[PDB]
């Protein structure tokens, strides 16, 4: 599962 | 170490370091900026988070590669794989301890606005979560509880003070859901949190401008991606 | 720094570091291995080269990003872009000096077989070339000449001792051609070298096994890619 | 222009 990225990309 | 450099110069160099993909430098510049003792703006909080998230993200990926090799070895390869995994693990723990130390001295205590306070408590939850991913000793339960407690305080503030589409509230819910699934052995709680977050955000999208809509829907899709993986 | 670790353990950990994409660690392990004072095998020479090529390659890419920003700035941004470019440049120079120091103490002087000696002299040419990419002072000409001289000695040995399809001979020619085009302002020499290398390798492919053919043709295609870019 | 990579890939 993915967590929030540091930037939108 | 950055004590002699101006705050504004540290911020400028953190931005340059990000452009050059020099994330260790970026983190050192932002640590220096925090240590000036002044609160951080929204943009500056994002520089701090980007820098450390990229540093610890690389350490986590390397730890996972090494831990997979070590588990497969358990022909006798000697102590080297375990020693090197331990080296990377100690480094990772050191970075997490550094971030937690910045949050405790004194970012969280001076953060009064909901946006800043939630952001920092989400970070606190995340770096305890990264410590929990590698923990195996007498303190594992306490590390998991420390992550839980930080995320819970952030959640309680976010639900009182931010709309359900706020990107910080959404990212917090995303990360806390990952905590439930991957750390706390609570996949049902993880799924519940992601679905209720997604549905409550959906119902508030009508209030948003085009650019705010784009931001909220991007994080909603991350929630949906995890729900598809988990169900 | 690695003085207390066994040679074999340093080699093993360099291999693990590569798998984990921890190239700074890899380079430190290989520096420790070289400093044990024993010659390196073919495989070990490749670990040394991979480690430092990846470290310096990242520094070069960051230096280029910063140098582009600095040239565009030349509104007054203050000294920070130049200072940070200088910081990265000093780091890069330090790594190149370290590699050159390993080659001079004492890898090259003990390398008697053509494969080892050519490999190390090619590396020497490469790290002087990386120093030349950032050089602007009184020693720029001497740095360029040092790269030239190392590559030339490697070329002279390779043409006497290796077949025209040998991958080390081919990679040396590739890199020396890049030197001519990008450093020495000699694009015609670069093109000539790449085309004669390619054509002489083509004419020797008939002697090779399937696996040797695959290796030689891979580098031939790199030569051809540069020729297409340059013509 | 490209120089030799560290590994075949
Ligand atoms: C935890 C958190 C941190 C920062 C943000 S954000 O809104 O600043 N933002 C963002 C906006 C929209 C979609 C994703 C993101 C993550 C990167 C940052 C720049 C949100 C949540
Ligand atoms: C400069 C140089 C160094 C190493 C080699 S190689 O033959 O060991 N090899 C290779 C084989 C085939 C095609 C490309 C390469 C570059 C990576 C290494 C592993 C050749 C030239
Ligand atoms: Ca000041
Ligand atoms: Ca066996
Ligand atoms: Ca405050
Ligand atoms: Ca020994
Ligand atoms: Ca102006
Ligand atoms: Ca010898
Ligand atoms: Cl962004
Ligand atoms: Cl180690
Ligand atoms: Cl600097
Ligand atoms: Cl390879």
């Amino acid at each position: 599962a993915g967590s929030i990225p540091g930037r939108r990309s | 170490a950055m004590g002699s450099m101006e705050r504004a110069s540290l911020i400028q160099k953190a931005k340059l370091a990000e452009q050059a993909e020099r994330y260790e430098d970026m983190a050192a510049f932002m640590k220096g900026a925090v240590e000036k003792g002044e609160e951080l703006s929204c943009e500056e909080r994002n520089l701090l988070s980007v820098a450390y998230k990229n540093v610890v993200g690389g350490q986590r990926a390397a730890w996972r590669v090494l831990s997979s090799i070590e588990q497969k070895s358990n022909e006798e390869k000697g102590p080297e794989v375990r020693e090197y995994r331990e080296k990377v693990e100690t480094e990772l723990q050191g970075v997490c301890d550094t971030v937690l130390g910045l949050l405790d001295s004194h970012l969280i205590k001076e953060a009064g606005d909901a946006e800043s306070r939630v952001f920092y408590l989400k970070m606190k939850g995340d770096y305890y979560r990264y410590l929990a991913e590698v923990a195996t000793g007498d303190d594992k339960k306490r590390i998991i509880d420390s992550a839980r407690s930080a995320y819970q305080e952030a959640m309680d503030i976010s639900k009182k003070e931010m709309p359900p589409t706020n990107p910080i509230r959404l990212g917090l819910a995303l990360n806390f859901s990952v905590f439930h699934y991957e750390i706390a052995n609570s996949p049902e709680e993880a799924i519940s949190l992601a679905k209720t977050t997604f549905d409550e955000a959906m119902a508030d999208l009508h209030t948003l401008s085009e650019d705010s809509y784009k931001d909220s829907t991007l994080i909603m899709q991350l929630l949906r991606d995890n729900l598809t993986l988990w169900t």
